[PDB]
């Protein structure tokens, strides 16, 4: 993709991850789980729906339109309106099919920059508190229980609370 | 201890595609393209469609003799003409702006059935029985039910002269017709007059007519030929019609109703108790969608005609769930 | 000491739309779509329209006399007809190839009314002071102002034969006038033949004109029709009338220059000492803006229409001034 | 948006910046001010006055276009016309919809990708003599003056000159 | 020790323009736009094309002498007009619903020219070498090859009579014309009858005819007018001919047979031995192209025309090798 | 670009890499040399095909086209044929122009997104191993040969072997 996440450095999905898009997946002493991350996801189905709402919208409603009848000595205007239905028919499907084209592409992206930009706001709150493993997962330099995974889930990670006993892990 | 970023997977096997690749697998998606429809003619939006049966547009404006009669009244939402139409003209001849007629019909909404110069009152020195085999009924010769065959009586055709006020309050078409004998020695035993001629006059409309006569190749075993001409005579206004000979005189007319959304279509479906809000030709549309690829011929309010096979738009991610 | 990364914001509330979201305030943005017009009719690069007045195209074209006389020469940019036009054809009757005839005009630039056929010197041996009660001026009855009503003479209609050669060097159109009188016996009065007939030829026309004698419904208290033809003589060419009764000759002809960029708007504004690249029927349009959402009819160099309400493009940023 | 800038790791916007759609805030012993990082601007303003005039330029000029009459016995040409008349409208006004609404989602995030872009030149030259602290700002390790702010604001920040300082300050 | 990432760069000069940014230097691209063609008229399909030479569609088919005569059955894939085809009709008059039969034409791939009525056994009481100056052959008088004058034998013209059956599977094309002389003396010297008319009916077609006589311009020095009618006779059908004066008869028809893909074109360019599946009126296009700026006019399978001078889609990078 | 690495950090491309659109340039006790990287190019190469194809297959192949003949008396017909045929060449030239334009502005950003993640790959490989001098180059802290460029060009970085060695030099 164009962010590099999804197919990228983050090889592959969660099927055990039911509830959203993206989310996180933690393990520690406790034990472990998948959280879908609510904002993000709730903010990407509010714009996906209206993508697929502002398609709908702009074609318009088709209102009757039926064929008409011609003698035989009016062969050029049947071959013009016969011209006018082509022609419009053929914009319109090569306006719909390129347009369906275009947008799947943008929507794979959006998704693609959703996952790289929530995996970028848990690595600047973790600073070097924790290591880069690898397929977008983060070792911590010290003990993360589920009060403190909930600190990264959401944007409240204490950064100085952890920061000593990192360091010492660190070495 | 350790956490993770990642994105859903499932199941899913939809696939779109895009500018760059094709093919691609993903967890969710949204179909704009319409492809089903129920293959029934249906009510649209509550009013039954106006179905000729046998008969085409030609053949029930005149009252070919071979097609049920109607109801005097009728209204509809549409107009269906099945592809077969052996009954239409039956009397070889000329339909006059036939196609335009046809177009006409495609914006009226109904129709009352009306006898404009009543059979047995309006041509009393004219002999008013004559019947064709080409417009058979039964076996037996017959002629239009719209329309009167007018000939000689006791050996004379007088020059007639009848009119008609609109006092209808709407349109009234007027459908009548001329006949060109294929010589002179029936011309002359059907109308006594050689010399004849047709006048058709309102306010808008003035022609008038000559027969032309020659033989001619037969068409339905009848080296004859009948014209037939309309015209759509305005609230208020009146028509006069003046001939000695070879006048098909209108006996019935129809007032007229204009309406939106409506047309004429050619389906072989059948009628059933049904309704919707799109009519194709091969079955009747129960969508939402933008497109579909069902008929480019449309009823109603209905989604686009395209030619596409697949309209398919990803609202979900790429599906990698190994 | 620290050093920040940031972007602007301001005051602005302009909002656009975007394919994933509605309503977005940004910071800078750019109207694409013309709603503004001054409501004034305007000349049109530095050329004035010409304007009928009480008068549709049919009624100056064939000298209706309720209608102010233009001057001799007339040059102008778009043609204005009023919403009501009661002035145009005044003597019943059908105006052959009319809305063909409009075509032409669309496409002229200027004309000069010129005598064709001088009324005192031409028909010598006919009668033309003929005027009709359906053509009244200030109350009493006259006729059009191009064409003459030529009946008999002494009880005498001459079969007459007048030809005229243009030789303007620009096309000129002539129009003449067929009449139907209601019976024989008014056919007789006043053109003293009964097989009266009518011949019109050039180089490249060629038609015969036969009376069609029937009593018809009173329109404008007239029983008789009144039947409009032209056509349009090449440089050079000859036109030729020959006639034996009915014919409403040319008296005035038009010589037309062709042009371009050039229509028919019918509007109710008013002209005004204001110039203008872009007309429209509701009013005149100063933009370079490539969208309007005025009028659909447009003279001149206008933006496109659309139907949309608001085309709004974004050039700065999302405004978050929080 | 796309690339995680604008209302995004940067929450909003500067009023006080009034010459420049992007640029810095800087603070030392000496003050602070805003500056607009003029290179970045200027390239956005020529840009996206392209992307306008490129709208503009692909409409062509409409030439007079009027309608048409009829008589009472030419109805389908009639509609005809008016079917093409009501055809080229609708695409028209789908193209021109169309057209705004897919360069506007692409000119926020061409904004969003140069204020992104703006802060890495900066991450970058920086590296280990300052420390990120959100909201796309950075504190440094180190006294920076108003001649040490203008060589990051251009792209000639000296490292090596302020190494050893912010190493002892790092700590 | 280093490593470095890095895209490539070379020595093109190709630019594409972008929404951003116009004249961008890339290494690799692609034009989508077809401006090249040989300028020669080719087969098309491999098949020849129709090249009427000096004569256009109503010269070819009226058979005007001052054209080389072409075989007697040809099959084509387009028609080629000539831009100053000065041989057309060459007898003054109105050739009726000629655009129409060149929309005919444009779906015809064959004619075989046959005679349909013989010159020495279809008409024996009639005289048949009528020749005119104005329709002159190297310098002397001479007449259409597919058509006859018929005029008065021994001081007469017996009503004809003649008809024929479409054996031939085909669509027959059959064309006639009408004299109209212009003053009665010539009418009665050529036609013998003043009350003249002529007849001509098949299955679906019915038409009469009638002389209208008077003094017109000359035009090819010739007061009198011929006025050409055609008409397509289905396959088993009969056309029957009835006249007592100025009908030109048909001599030679033709046997149509309907094809895809053809039409007519306007082009100076010269036959050559090449073969294309795209032809224009400038040149033949040989290309997989989807655009061309060459010329709107095409037959074959050809790239959509548009007004654009460059479509060029870039490929591969921005190319900085400094 | 939309992502900053061509005509961005990394200022210029390389004419003497003759084999792929991206690759490395590598510098060791060894020599020196280009080398293509062949899975990014054929991906990239893929995708453009395609989307070349996709622009001529929705263009559908122009059938037989002519003009039309008229009468002195038809022209209201003559000027609505041109009328339709001016109005389909007004759409298809503005629409093939337009597609043109917009496709080639994301061919760019595609190619720009391509460098910029083939440069994050090897960064997250060599994390504090090498150091970031500018350019797109890296200065490893260790001696590295063509077995370990090779591991760098794939997949495969060791990071564990080289940290000790990296460490005292990075001091
Ligand atoms: C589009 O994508 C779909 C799904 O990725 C493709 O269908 C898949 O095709 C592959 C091979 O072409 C199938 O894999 C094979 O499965 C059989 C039985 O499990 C196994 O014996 C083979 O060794 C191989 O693994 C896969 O089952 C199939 N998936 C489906 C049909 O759901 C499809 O071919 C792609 N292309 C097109 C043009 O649709
Ligand atoms: C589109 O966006 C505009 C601007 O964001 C919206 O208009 C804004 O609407 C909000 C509430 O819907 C207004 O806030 C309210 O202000 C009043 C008085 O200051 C305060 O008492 C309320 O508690 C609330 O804060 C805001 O003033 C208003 N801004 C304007 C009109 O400039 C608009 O509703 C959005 N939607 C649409 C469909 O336009
Ligand atoms: C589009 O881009 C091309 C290539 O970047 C432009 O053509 C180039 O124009 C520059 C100056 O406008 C030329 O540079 C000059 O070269 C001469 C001789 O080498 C030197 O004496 C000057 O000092 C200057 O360096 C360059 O040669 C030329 N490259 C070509 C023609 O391949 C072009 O002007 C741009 N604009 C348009 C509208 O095409
Ligand atoms: C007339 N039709 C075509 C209508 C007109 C209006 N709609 S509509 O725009 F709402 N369609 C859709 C259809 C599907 C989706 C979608 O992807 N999910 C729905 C929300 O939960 C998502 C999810 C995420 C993670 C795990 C499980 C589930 C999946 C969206 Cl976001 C919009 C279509
Ligand atoms: C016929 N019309 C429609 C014409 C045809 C040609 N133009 S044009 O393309 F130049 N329009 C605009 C209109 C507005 C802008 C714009 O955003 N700023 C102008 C430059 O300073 C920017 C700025 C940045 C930061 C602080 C203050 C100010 C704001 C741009 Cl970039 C282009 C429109
Ligand atoms: C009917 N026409 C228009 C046809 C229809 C089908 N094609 S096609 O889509 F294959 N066109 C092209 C034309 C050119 C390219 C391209 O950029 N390179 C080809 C592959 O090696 C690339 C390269 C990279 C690095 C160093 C050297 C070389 C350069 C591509 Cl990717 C596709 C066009
Ligand atoms: C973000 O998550 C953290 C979890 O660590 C929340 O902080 C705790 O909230 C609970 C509320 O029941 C308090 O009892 C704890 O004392 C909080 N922890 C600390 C260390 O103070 C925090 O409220 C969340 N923020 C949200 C949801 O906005
Ligand atoms: C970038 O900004 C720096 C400011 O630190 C400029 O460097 C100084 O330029 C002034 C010019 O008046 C010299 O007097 C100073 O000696 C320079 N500082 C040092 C440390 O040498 C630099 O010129 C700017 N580069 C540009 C504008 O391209
Ligand atoms: C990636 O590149 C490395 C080069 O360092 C490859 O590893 C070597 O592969 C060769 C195969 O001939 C072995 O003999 C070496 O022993 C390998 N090196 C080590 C340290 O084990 C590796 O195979 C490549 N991976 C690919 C191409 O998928």
């Amino acid at each position: 993709g164009l962010f590099g996440a999804i197919a990228g450095f983050i090889e592959g999905g969660w099927t055990g991850m039911i509830d959203g898009w993206y989310g996180y997946h933690h393990q520690n002493e406790q034990g472990s789980g998948y959280a879908a991350d609510q904002k993000s996801t709730q903010n990407a189905i509010n714009g996906i729906t209206n993508k697929v709402n502002t398609v709908i919208e702009k074609m318009n409603i088709q209102f009757t339109a039926v064929g008409k009848e011609f003698n035989k000595l009016e062969k050029r205007m049947e071959n013009l309106n016969k011209k006018v239905d082509d022609g419009f028919l053929d914009i319109w499907t090569y306006n719909a099919e390129l347009l369906v084209l275009l947008e799947n592409e943008r929507t794979l992206d959006f998704h693609d920059s959703n996952v790289k930009n929530l995996y970028e706001k848990v690595k600047s709150q973790l600073k070097n508190n924790a290591k880069e493993i690898g397929n977008g997962c983060f070792e911590f330099y010290h003990k993360c229980d589920n009060e403190c995974m909930e600190s990264v889930r959401n944007g409240t990670y204490d950064y100085p609370k952890y920061s000593e006993e990192s360091k010492l892990n660190r070495e | 201890d350790t956490i993770c970023i990642g994105y859903h997977a499932n199941n899913s096997t939809d696939t779109v595609d895009t500018v760059l690749e094709k093919n691609v697998t993903v967890t969710h998606s949204v179909n704009l393209l319409e492809d089903s429809h129920n293959g029934k003619l249906c009510r649209l939006k509550g009013i039954a469609p106006l179905q000729l049966g046998k008969c085409n547009i030609a053949g029930w404006l005149l009252g070919n003799p071979e097609c049920d009669p109607l109801l005097p009244v009728r209204s509809w939402s549409y107009i269906v003409e099945t592809p077969n139409s052996e009954n239409g003209i039956c009397y070889p001849g000329d339909f006059i702006d036939y196609e335009e007629l046809r177009e006409q019909l495609s914006s009226v909404s109904s129709f009352e059935r009306f006898e404009i110069f009543p059979k047995e009152s309006s041509w009393p020195n004219h002999n008013t029985n004559g019947v064709t085999a080409a417009c058979s009924h039964e076996g037996k010769s017959s002629f239009y039910r719209n329309l009167l065959w007018l000939t000689e009586k006791e050996g004379s055709y007088p020059k007639l002269k009848n009119s008609y006020v609109n006092k209808k309050g709407k349109e009234v078409l007027v459908l009548w017709g001329i006949h060109h004998p294929p010589n002179s020695k029936e011309q002359q035993n059907l109308y006594q007059n050689e010399n004849a001629y047709v006048s058709v006059v309102t306010s808008n409309y003035n022609r008038r007519f000559t027969p032309e006569i020659a033989e001619r190749p037969k068409v339905r075993d009848q080296a004859g030929r009948m014209n037939y001409y309309w015209t759509l005579l305005k609230p208020g206004d009146t028509i006069i019609f003046e001939a000695n000979g070879n006048l098909i005189a209108p006996m019935y007319a129809f007032a007229l109703s204009r309406g939106f959304g409506s047309g004429i279509i050619t389906s072989n479906a059948s009628m059933h108790e049904c309704n919707t809000k799109c009519q194709t030709p091969l079955g009747a549309i129960n969508s939402s969608l933008p497109y579909q690829n069902i008929h480019p011929v449309t009823i109603g309010e209905c989604p686009k005609y395209v030619r596409s096979a697949k309209l398919r738009m990803v609202t979900g991610l790429r599906n990698i769930p190994s």
